[PDB]
């Protein structure tokens, strides 16, 4: 998910822009659900994930609110010492204490039922049990017991007028999620939101800890210790789910990790290189952002390096030559089906025959299978998420830095021979996989584009709609599920605020039993692809002056 | 009007809520959810509750198991007792005005059941407090702030040290999955301020 806030000093005719986009996939219907509350201390327009009684992403005419996810590590694993003769019990600081249990039965459509227990210690559920050893896992989580607070502060933060109204919200928002901030006056904010565990001194937060009580967190550590800054010297927030300060430790995922080579870089070079922006061009960035390969950047210097020497009869040395004159860019031919410039493909092979060369060779088997991907990875539906710079080249793009990365090398991934001689060979690699399809006139490549589809599953893989209902758009885009654009006292305009969104691919997902569809079912779907947006209403002026109806009920609890 | 909640749908369909307290503009909300996308809203709370293999049959047992093993659903219920009068009418109210609009599609099915409901031969249930709950728990805590490979980093961590002997695994460890990396770039600038 990507963000990027523009303050007073960045802006251009208005004094604060704020710009969303929340990836979590492509549904039908849509994943968020557009709404308006008017009413008891409640003055809000905006979208929000399955309807959730707080928006996440709007404004309220005063401020306006927007999310990433966090990705900080709130959840650690506690190794419980179990007891062969005695079970059901666990050693917790000198003691033999129970387990809280529950049975739970499942009803299946056209099967027989079944019925299964879970456990739970002081720490949390038990994740997994190893009888040889007699360890159980309890998967403890930092907001266990603020889940509702969570949900609730997510609602009063609509009610905020001010910085200081909005972090009280904030201060209680537990989950791992990065919070943004703007106003009419033009101040900015951000705020790395959520409870951390205050952790015992020599504890690893990568690996499982014993669960017989010395390694029991202390505490939660203070909203004080949360990463915040308010209006920036530089005049703008940005953020793709990259760290949010220096020295911020990640998430304990083996596959997540915050390095020097970073998809958030893109689109600081677009903020940076315009002193002001406007309106449009802040909306403008989804559009490049959408389209841009996130490897060329990385891994450029190091092929024309390699390949200097090199004839210009040497195809190793013209896939680079091609690569040069490319700026990244994606865009469709004519056909709606493959890409303009070979670029992505050649870097696809490259880079998949680098790591195995490099980082999948120095790791044992099994776990050589997580360094392999070349972040490319697709179907013919398309990616289900957004577009990442992979484990695996963060790890490679380390490597290739020499002793300019700050991450020692234990092991030299390249085993001795010089660097230019594992690059060239990935090049021959990549020439023989790529012309044997193609061809050798790089120039006439057609290479397949990714696809973007609407899937009627969601995210969980339960069907939400039937399978007819499935949409399909030609052009992948790395870009939020919806985008969402406020902009603060516009000096074009008598409105203190004007927001925009797009719901794609309706407000609706209602099909009457003879097969009618809602009128504002699929009103969005264009729209999405061509990067337009609808306006988004909060003045009663404004919503009786675009009024389509009108329905008033009379109810007394 | 202390009983009255009026609700403007704009050109793209979107609905605002016109109420004077708490309980009636959430009921509002729910009424309009439920009027949207009440197929979705009913496959999201079996799915976060783990009730899809009921109506979905034998594929989705694994599945159920799973969601079910990752919550403890009492402890949700007691959080919901504390709240306030204020806060709880949030989500009572927003139960309520489903379950007002669920009424009457359950009373009137030819014309305002969603074809769905019929596809996959089934129909829409009253929702409580907890339900509402569970959506945002879910959907929201479990997809985007639950995650742990520890014990996978483990699993790894050994298989180094076999291969590169016990303080070398260790800093082969470090070199794939390090604690922390200066060189990233950040949203706050080093000028602000570090952990
Ligand atoms: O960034 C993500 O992974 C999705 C997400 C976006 C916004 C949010 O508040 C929580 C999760
Ligand atoms: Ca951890």
């Amino acid at each position: 998910s990507n963000m990027w806030v523009i303050g007073k000093s960045k802006a251009q005719d208005a004094k604060a822009i704020m710009v969303n986009g929340p990836q979590f996939g492509w549904y039908a219907p849509a994943y968020t659900y557009g709404i308006g509350l008017h009413g008891a201390g409640y003055d809000v327009t905006g979208n929000t994930p399955f309807a959730y009684p707080g928006l996440v992403f709007g404004h309220n005419g005063v401020i306006s609110w927007g999310s990433t996810a966090g990705f900080g590590d709130d959840v650690d694993i506690f190794a419980e010492r179990l007891s062969a003769e005695k079970p059901g019990y666990y050693l917790h600081n000198g003691k033999w204490v129970k387990m809280l249990s529950r049975e739970e039965t499942i009803t299946v459509k056209n099967g027989q039922a079944e019925t299964f227990t879970v456990w739970r210690t002081v720490h949390g559920n038990i994740l997994q049990t190893d009888q040889t050893t007699q360890t159980a896992y309890a998967k403890s989580r930092a907001w266990d017991g603020k889940e509702v607070a969570s949900l609730l502060a997510w609602t009063h933060q609509m009610k905020a007028k001010n910085w200081q109204q909005w972090t009280q919200q904030a201060a209680k928002q537990a989950l791992t999620i990065n919070w943004y901030y703007a106003d009419v006056n033009g101040n900015i904010g951000y705020v790395h939101t959520g409870a951390y565990p205050d952790r015992q001194s020599g504890h690893d937060p990568r690996l499982p800890v014993p669960g017989t009580g010395k390694w029991d967190w202390k505490g939660l550590l203070p909203f004080e210790m949360n990463p915040k800054v308010y209006n920036p010297q530089s005049g703008y927030i940005a953020n793709w789910n990259n760290s949010p300060q220096k020295d911020y430790p990640a998430s304990d995922l083996f596959a997540f990790l915050w390095g020097g080579a970073d998809r958030v870089t893109e689109i600081d070079r677009l903020l940076e290189q315009k002193p002001r922006l406007t309106a449009d061009q802040a909306w403008d960035v989804i559009r490049q952002t959408s389209r841009q390969d996130l490897n060329l950047r990385l891994f450029l210097p190091t092929l024309q390096a390699a390949t200097s020497g090199l004839t210009q009869s040497d195809p190793r040395r013209q896939l680079v030559e091609t690569l040069t004159r490319w700026d990244g860019i994606n865009l469709l031919n004519d056909d709606g089906k493959t890409w303009q410039q070979p670029g992505s493909a050649i870097l696809n092979v490259w880079l998949t025959s680098m790591l195995k060369r490099t980082v999948v060779a120095a790791v044992p088997m099994p776990f050589d299978k997580w360094y392999s991907a070349s972040g490319y990875e697709t179907t013919q539906d398309g990616p289900t998420g957004s577009l990442n710079i992979s484990v695996g080249a963060k790890i490679l793009y380390e490597a290739v830095q020499g002793d300019k990365s700050p991450i020692p090398q234990a092991v030299d991934l390249f085993a001795g021979k010089p660097q230019q001689e594992v690059v060239l060979a990935a090049l021959e690699d990549t020439w023989e996989t790529l012309s044997k399809r193609y061809g050798n006139n790089v120039s006439n490549w057609k290479t397949p584009a990714m696809a973007l589809t609407f899937r009627a599953n969601n995210f969980f893989g339960v069907p939400q709609a039937a399978a007819e209902e499935t949409r399909h758009q030609a052009e992948y885009q790395n870009r939020g599920t919806e985008n969402d654009m406020i902009v603060f006292s516009p000096t074009t305009s008598d409105r203190p605020v004007l927001a925009w969104d797009v719901v794609a691919p309706g407000q609706s997902g209602f099909i009457a039993p003879d097969g009618t569809v809602d009128k504002h079912y699929e009103d969005q779907l264009k729209m999405y692809e061509n990067f337009g947006r609808k306006s988004l209403w909060l003045t009663k002026q404004d919503v009786e002056a675009h009024k389509e109806s009108q329905e008033v009920l009379h109810v007394q609890r | 009007s202390s009983s009255e909640i009026k609700i403007v749908r704009d050109e793209y369909g979107m609905p605002h809520i016109y109420a004077n307290d708490t309980w009636h503009l959430f009921y509002g909300y729910g009424y309009v959810v439920a009027q949207d996308r009440l197929f979705q809203m009913e496959m999201a709370r079996r799915s976060t509750q783990g009730t899809v293999a009921e109506v979905l049959g034998k594929d989705f047992v694994k599945f159920d198991k799973d969601i079910r093993r990752n919550y403890w659903p009492d402890a949700i219920r007691a959080q919901i007792a504390a709240l306030s009068p204020e806060d709880m009418s949030i989500l009572q109210g927003y139960a309520d005005g489903m379950n007002a609009w669920i009424d009457k599609v359950n009373t009137n099915p030819e014309t305002l059941l969603p074809k769905q409901f019929n596809t996959f031969g089934f129909t829409p249930k009253r929702w409580e407090p907890f339900d509402v709950a569970m959506i945002f728990v879910g959907t929201m805590a479990n997809r985007f702030s639950d995650s742990t490979s520890e014990i996978d980093n483990l699993a790894l961590l050994t298989a180094l040290k076999d291969k590169y002997g016990v303080s070398q695994g260790m800093a082969v460890f470090n070199q794939l999955k390090w604690l922390v990396n200066p060189s990233a770039p950040t949203t706050i600038a080093v000028q602000e301020s570090n952990y």
